[PDB]
């Protein structure tokens, strides 16, 4: 469409949106990697052991 | 490195022995196929190793006709093979137009520089 | 600079190839045509035909080495039981 | 090599931290230190494992300063260059029972038991030995076996004769927690103890790894897609001859 | 004319990964000269970046690995990255010379190109033995013995080599810190090797894989192997991702992580994988001096080959008798990868002395008559008479 | 054609030491970059032979220089040939440098050489300091905290840095085993910007001590500046040889054989002699911002030298004013080498500051203002009008 | 190999000087000549002329340093002794 006049025309604009573009991915896709990784494991981390020591 | 010289020494003694030649060329021509060459399109005068002076010199004698067609199926050949796939049926080398187009080209100038190595060599009596 | 010997490779224009003519070459350009359009019907059907060519050079070479050391492997774990101890005492001696 | 001297083949065990997306179980390596100080802290170093790596991971911040306060250290010598002793902080290793290489085999019969920090990375077979060597002993050993004076058999010892004796017998340690411990109770929570003091970045190994298996495979998916871009116009190249007029 | 051909340093940049004409039809076995370029850089980034944390005295050799896997930050990535990157060295080399053994890249005129790569071949299994030694365990100690008491076979300047290598009388602190400033040392005779070897390459170009000039049909490297290469990176970057992340003591020995301690062998003392199939053939040698020839002489045989392939065609592609005896000597690599790991019993003891004879009559009796057979059977199946 | 030209190694040597043309009319300083080729090596390789026996921890680094120099065949050979000769690399380094600011060198079309001078010259003061502190003495210690506490001093970054320098929070273990692996590196990186070096120089050739065109009359390499060179190699050897056995400890300070103690410090901090000059630049300014910067601006005043030059003459040999205020330059860059010792006391503080604007307005106004006058006079006094 | 720039250096046959004709060049070999034929007579004459002319050029350099050097040296240590402690007193603060 009109996608490529305002992002993919100009290279100052299509590698700046590459950068701002990993600047979410990385915030997002570790914490999305993290919360399921302990979801997995819910009842072996120290964070429930720690709970179970009432 | 092998010198074609000596390979149509071996090469002709055993196609004029009857029973050699019965036995042995029915092998030949079921290494022929196996090798598939053919299928790439390709006789065999293509596949010589051409980075030798006795094979580069057999390349300029080669006459103007003969050598377009062999710089047409090289390139055919590494078409198809980046491509990962094999001539149609209708496009193989057949049996008959496999011939040995640069074997008398080769062979008489490796008898000729064969000639030069035996001619700088020689210890003339008195 | 100096110069260098013959090599069997030049460069753009001066390849050192057989002189060509009559060959013509046509191309389209790649944003123009879809790219991976035959992803299947040549993982399927293309890669059968090279698997059926080039296997049975790589399973007789690894078939003959394959039952080599398993007919050896089970057989040096005859001569260590007890069954094959008699057997054993005059192999090492 | 006979099979006796080889050791038996130690199975295969259901291991709680098997598989690639599994962490420890943090509440089997906290009952897995008790087993560790109330029965091999005896004759066993652990000589690598700092006592503040045991904060957070299976005991808090206050547990481990009430731990390390039962030892003693040697501090810096005082104002008149006397020695003296200070007890412990978070940042010491925890001590062996031993002072020297020569006290440990005085009192075990000549043998020198191992330091225990990289016990099942350096065993054939992981903790799946370390689990099968303390529950192996058998009652008595096989016929005609004649074990030296002062040797334990056990099969899954390469070589049949141990000199650690049977050490795990049920309900020797009592749980903060009310866990049964049985032998193989208590054998499964040393072996993941073990684990964690050889391998204390197995939590984090593994979720790293989730990160660049997932990064590093769909930079391969999208790393195809480019090089199948850019190399179209050479996979459908067409070349046609017609030779040329020879008259030349 | 263009920058990138006007400048003195870009000029050999767009010679070499720019402009280069590469053949248009090599395969992706054309790609591990790309990965062992990128695998000699990850064994000198994670160095450098691990050697900031060693110390090479005796004493504190295998005490300093541990403070790196346990102590500093990414220190599990950066030693795993680097045992197991270094196991990744030697099977993408091993694939790299075994193309050059089945495609002919061998034979004239690129034999000048062969013997750089069995320079740097042995470049580096040096470098893979003195950076095995520096982790001083059981089986580093007691393989830095074994090795070096071999030396000590050679006709009467044998025991002076012996105790000049050890610097006293056994593997001790003179040896390992020794082993470690030399182990520094020779990837930057690598470095300056590889050099040395993609000179001797861009004299002539690649070979590709039908064996027939490819002087007619040449693309540049930019944007068209460039991005060729870059698949089997990340594909490297993979399978390297999966030994380092989630199975990162496979390749390695047990024993390994037991300390130093010259006072006790091991049962099976073993060096790692990649130098076991000349470890098989040095054991199979009845004898001492000849062991250390025969062991050395199993790469050196790699020199022969340019003289005697005596097939007038380049590369095993179109052969079918010299395809099956590729992979005959392939499947005979591994096998002798695997007696070098068994303990020296009946019936090893035989097999390690065939298969070591089927390396040694590949160079010099399979190949220069089956590539002679081959050449006659080529000439006799078209020429009728 | 010949051998030594059809071959790709030797072709390197060839177009390199034997066939080069050079200026028949080059004196005796041309000599100064072979020399610092050799004097590179002679680091190198008492580098290695001296690495074999050094431990790098904090607790063994001066008790393993101290090991080297009483327990080594010939370890006191080795100590005093390689802290010396590092001292000799700086004394024929400053007479590279200062050669190709006499004679005009630096002007184009070598601008390109140039600049990986300054690029050299940075890594090589960078190595002998990194070298410096791994004998851990009482000036070493003190050299390291005084130097790497400069860079607390960038805004806001300050401190992480600095701490991510010295891996702690005060020059300690990892500070000094990270200073080696790293020490030993950049040489290394010295040796690859050195054959990017003679890649700069080989496109255009050496200049002459005249400054014309020396197309002309061009005599070879081989048997002629091999043999101009053998000279000074030999004086070279001579002239360290009596600052090795004759009197080694001339040079160095004194309380480097003092043990480092972070407890105790000495009576006035002092880098090794060379970087004296630059150790008084950074004193200079009564700010530590300013100072950092200043101090690494002297090395890169050098760059804009090709663009300040206004003659249309290339150097100053046929110049009366352009070369006596060329002896000033080099006779207040003594001076500077001079206040770098003394303390921090009346007067050389005005003297440190005066003799730091000499160093500044040398290149920035004294030689543009200097050969515009020296353009006019050559003018005038020719041309009738 | 590909082509590099312009240059203002060639090689032995085509260096890129301006072209020159009628200079001849007569030169006999060193194994017919004495070398060290005036190792004297050019290590005291000649060499008298070459410090005749370049001595003026490095003795001011270093005959306006070398006295500014030592007049301040001088008056450090005029500062740092007993009678020079009611100077140091006003300009060091
Ligand atoms: C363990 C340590 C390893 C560390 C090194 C990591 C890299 C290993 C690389 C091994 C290798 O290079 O083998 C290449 C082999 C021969 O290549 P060829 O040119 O003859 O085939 C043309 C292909 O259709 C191009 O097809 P195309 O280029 O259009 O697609 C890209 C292709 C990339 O695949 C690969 O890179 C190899 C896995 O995408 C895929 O199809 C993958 C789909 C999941 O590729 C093949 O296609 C397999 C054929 C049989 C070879 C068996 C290999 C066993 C060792
Ligand atoms: C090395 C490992 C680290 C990699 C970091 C990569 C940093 C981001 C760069 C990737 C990127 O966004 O590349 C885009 C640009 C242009 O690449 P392109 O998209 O093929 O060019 C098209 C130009 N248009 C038509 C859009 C104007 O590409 C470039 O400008 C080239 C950058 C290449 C960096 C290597
Ligand atoms: C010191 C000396 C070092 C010597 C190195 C020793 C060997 C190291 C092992 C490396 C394995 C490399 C295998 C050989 C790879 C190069 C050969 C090759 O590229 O295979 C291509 C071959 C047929 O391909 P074509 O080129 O002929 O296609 C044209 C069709 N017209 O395709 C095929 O025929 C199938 C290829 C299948 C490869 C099988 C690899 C086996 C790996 C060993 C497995 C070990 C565990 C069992
Ligand atoms: C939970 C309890 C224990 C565990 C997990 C444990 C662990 C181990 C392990 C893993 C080994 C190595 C076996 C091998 O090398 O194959 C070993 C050996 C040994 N252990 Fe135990 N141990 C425990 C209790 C004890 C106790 C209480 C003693 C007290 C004497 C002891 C004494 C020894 C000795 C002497 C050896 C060396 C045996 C040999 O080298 O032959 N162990 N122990
Ligand atoms: C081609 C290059 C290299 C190869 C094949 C290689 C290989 C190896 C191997 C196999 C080990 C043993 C790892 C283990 O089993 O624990 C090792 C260790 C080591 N290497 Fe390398 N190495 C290379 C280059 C380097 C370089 C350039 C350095 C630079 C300092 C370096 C530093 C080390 C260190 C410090 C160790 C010991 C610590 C450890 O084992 O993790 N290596 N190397
Ligand atoms: C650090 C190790 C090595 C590096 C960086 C390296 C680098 C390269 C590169 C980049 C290529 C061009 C890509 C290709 O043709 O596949 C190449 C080709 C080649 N290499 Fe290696 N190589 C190494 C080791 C070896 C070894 C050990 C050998 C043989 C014993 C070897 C033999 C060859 C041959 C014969 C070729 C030419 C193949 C052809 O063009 O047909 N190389 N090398
Ligand atoms: C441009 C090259 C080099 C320079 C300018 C240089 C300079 C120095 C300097 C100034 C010192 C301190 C000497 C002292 O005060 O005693 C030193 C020490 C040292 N350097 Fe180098 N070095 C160079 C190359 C190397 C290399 C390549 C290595 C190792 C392979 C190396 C290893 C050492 C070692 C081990 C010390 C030990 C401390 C001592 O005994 O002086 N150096 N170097
Ligand atoms: C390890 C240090 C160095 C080495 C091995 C080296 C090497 C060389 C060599 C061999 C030459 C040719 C011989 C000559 O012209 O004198 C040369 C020329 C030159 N070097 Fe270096 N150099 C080094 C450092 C430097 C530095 C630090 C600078 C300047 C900041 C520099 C600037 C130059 C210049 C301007 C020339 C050309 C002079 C001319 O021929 O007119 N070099 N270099
Ligand atoms: C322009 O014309 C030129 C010119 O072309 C050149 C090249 C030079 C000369 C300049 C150089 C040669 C500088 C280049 C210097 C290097 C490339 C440095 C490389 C030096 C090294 C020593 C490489 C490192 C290698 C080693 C240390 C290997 C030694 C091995 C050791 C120490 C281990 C020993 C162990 C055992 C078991 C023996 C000129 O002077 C010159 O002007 C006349
Ligand atoms: C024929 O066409 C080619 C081709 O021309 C090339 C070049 C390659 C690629 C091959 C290579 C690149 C192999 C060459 C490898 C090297 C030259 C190795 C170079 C690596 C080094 C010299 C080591 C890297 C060292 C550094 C970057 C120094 C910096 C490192 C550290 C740790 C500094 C840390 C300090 C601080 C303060 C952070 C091909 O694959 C190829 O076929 C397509
Ligand atoms: C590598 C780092 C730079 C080092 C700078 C060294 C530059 C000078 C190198 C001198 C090599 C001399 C060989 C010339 C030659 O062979 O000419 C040979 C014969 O010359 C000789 O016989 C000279 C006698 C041997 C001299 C030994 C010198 C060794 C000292 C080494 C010191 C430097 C390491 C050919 O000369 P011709 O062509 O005139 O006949
Ligand atoms: C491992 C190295 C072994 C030897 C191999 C050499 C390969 C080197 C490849 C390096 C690639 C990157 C180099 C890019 C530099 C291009 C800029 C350039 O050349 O411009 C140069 C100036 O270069 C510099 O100032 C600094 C160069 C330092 C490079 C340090 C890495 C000027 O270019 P130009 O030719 O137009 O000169 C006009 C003269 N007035
Ligand atoms: C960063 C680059 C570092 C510097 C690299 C370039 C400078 C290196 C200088 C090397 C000079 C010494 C090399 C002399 C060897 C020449 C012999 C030769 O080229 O013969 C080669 C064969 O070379 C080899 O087999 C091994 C060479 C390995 C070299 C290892 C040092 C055959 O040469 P050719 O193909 O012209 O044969 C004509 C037939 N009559
Ligand atoms: C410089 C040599 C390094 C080569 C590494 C190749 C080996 C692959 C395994 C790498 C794992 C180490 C990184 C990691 O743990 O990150 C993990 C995430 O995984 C990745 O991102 C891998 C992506 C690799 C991209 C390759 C591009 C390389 C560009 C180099 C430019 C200097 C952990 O990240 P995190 O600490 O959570 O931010």
């Amino acid at each position: 469409s009109s996608l490529y006049k305002t992002f993919f025309k100009r290279n100052a604009v299509f590698v700046g949106t590459i950068f701002a573009g990993a600047f979410v991915f990385q915030t997002v896709f570790d914490t999305a990697i993290t919360s399921w990784y302990e979801n997995h494991n819910k009842g072996k981390l120290w964070k429930d052991v720690k709970a179970r020591i009432a | 490195p092998q010198s074609f010289t000596s390979i149509a020494r071996i090469g002709d003694y055993i196609l004029k022995s009857p029973v050699l030649s019965k036995l042995c060329v029915p092998v030949a021509n079921q290494f022929i196929n196996l090798a598939g060459y053919k299928k790439l399109g390709l006789k065999f005068d293509d596949l010589i190793a051409e980075e030798n002076p006795i094979m580069q010199t057999a390349l300029r004698r080669l006459p103007e006709d003969e050598s377009y067609a062999r710089a047409y199926r090289i390139i055919r050949a590494h078409q198809t093979e980046l491509t990962h796939h094999l001539l149609p049926r209708n496009e193989w080398i057949k049996a008959q137009e496999d011939v040995p187009y640069l074997l008398p080209y080769i062979l008489e100038a490796e008898a000729a520089a064969k000639e030069k190595d035996e001619l700088d060599n020689i210890e003339v009596s008195k | 600079g100096p110069p260098s010997g013959k090599t069997y490779m030049g460069w753009w224009g001066h390849m050192g190839g057989p002189k060509q003519k009559g060959i013509t070459s046509y191309a389209v350009s790649p944003y123009a045509q879809k790219p991976l359009q035959g992803i299947f019907h040549n993982a399927v059907f293309n890669s059968f035909r090279r698997f059926k060519s080039q296997f049975l050079y790589v399973l007789i070479p690894a078939g003959i080495y394959w039952y080599w050391w398993k007919n050896g492997n089970e057989y040096n774990e005859f001569l260590y039981s007890k069954a094959g101890r008699e057997e054993l005492e005059r192999v090492n001696v | 090599m006979t099979a006796a001297e080889h050791g038996l083949h130690a199975p295969a065990y259901a291991w709680s931290h098997n598989g690639p997306f599994e962490t420890f179980d943090h509440a089997s390596i906290r009952r897995g230190y008790q087993v560790y100080r109330e029965v091999c802290a005896a004759c066993h170093s652990l000589d690598r494992v700092a006592w503040r790596t045991l904060v957070g991971v299976s005991h808090t911040n206050e547990e481990v300063r009430n731990m390390a306060e039962e030892f003693e250290y040697d501090d810096e010598p005082d104002e008149q260059g006397n020695p003296k002793k200070r007890p412990g902080k978070l940042s010491d290793y925890i001590p062996g029972p031993y002072p020297n290489e020569q006290a440990a085999r005085a009192a075990n019969q000549g043998a020198l038991p191992p330091d225990l920090s990289l016990i099942v990375k350096a065993r054939h077979g992981g903790c799946d030995y370390i689990f099968s060597l303390l529950t192996g002993y058998p009652d008595e050993p096989p016929a005609g076996v004649a074990l030296p004076p002062g040797s334990n058999y056990n099969p899954y010892f390469p070589g049949g004769s141990i000199a650690m004796a049977r050490v795990l017998f049920d309900d020797m340690v009592e749980y903060e927690d009310g866990t049964p411990a049985t032998t193989s109770q208590m054998a499964k929570d040393v072996t993941t103890f073990l684990n964690w003091c050889a391998e204390p970045e197995h939590d984090e190994r593994k979720r790293l790894g989730l990160k660049t298996v997932i990064i590093l495979s769909s930079l391969y998916l999208l790393s195809i897609w480019v090089k199948k871009f850019k190399w179209a116009g050479i996979k459908t190249r067409k070349f046609v001859f017609n030779p040329p007029k020879p008259r030349k | 004319m263009a920058f990138r051909k006007s400048n003195v340093y870009l000029s050999l940049v767009n010679s070499y990964i720019i402009d280069s004409p590469q053949p248009s039809s090599i395969n992706y076995w054309w790609n591990m000269g790309s990965l062992l370029g990128l695998c000699l850089v990850i064994q000198i980034v994670t160095g450098i970046f691990m050697a900031m944390h060693y110390s090479s005295n005796i004493e504190l050799a295998f005490s300093s690995v541990e403070h790196i896997m346990r102590d500093v930050h990414n220190g599990y990535i950066l030693r795993y990255l680097h045992a197991n990157g270094a196991s990744f060295f030697f099977m993408v080399m091993f694939m790299h010379m075994a193309k050059g053994l089945y495609y002919g890249s061998y034979r004239s005129p690129r034999v000048t190109l062969w013997n750089v790569g069995v320079i740097i071949f042995i470049l580096t299994i040096a470098t893979a033995f003195l950076g095995y030694c520096c982790v001083y365990g059981q089986m580093s100690h007691w393989g830095a013995t074994v090795i070096t008491n071999l030396f000590s076979a050679i006709p009467f300047v044998g025991n002076d080599i012996v105790s000049w290598l050890w610097g006293g009388f056994s593997v001790s602190n003179p040896t390992i810190q020794r082993f470690f400033a030399l182990h520094y040392l020779v990837p930057f005779i690598i470095a300056a090797m590889v050099i040395m070897h993609l000179m001797a390459l861009h004299i002539h170009g690649s070979s590709n894989p039908l064996g027939i000039t490819g002087n007619l049909d040449r693309i540049p490297m930019h944007s068209y192997f460039i991005f060729k290469d870059l698949v089997t990176v990340f594909l490297f970057m993979l399978i390297l991702a999966l030994f380092v992340f989630y199975s990162p003591n496979t390749l390695g020995h047990p024993d390994n992580y037991i300390p130093g301690n010259p006072l006790v062998t091991p049962a099976s003392i073993v060096p790692e994988w990649y130098l076991l199939p000349f470890y098989a053939i040095l054991r199979s040698i009845p004898d001492k001096l000849l062991g250390v020839i025969t062991m050395f002489a199993a790469i050196l045989v790699l020199l022969v080959l340019p003289f005697t392939d005596r097939s007038v065609v380049r590369g095993n592609t179109f052969k079918v008798l010299s395809k099956f005896f590729f992979f005959i000597f392939v499947f005979n690599f591994v096998l002798l990868g695997q007696i070098g790991a068994c303990h020296v019993e009946v019936p090893y003891v035989l097999m390690g002395q065939i298969a070591t004879f089927i390396y040694f009559a590949y160079f010099l009796i399979i190949v220069p008559v089956i590539s002679t057979i081959e050449n006659v059977l080529f000439y006799i199946g078209r020429v009728n008479k």
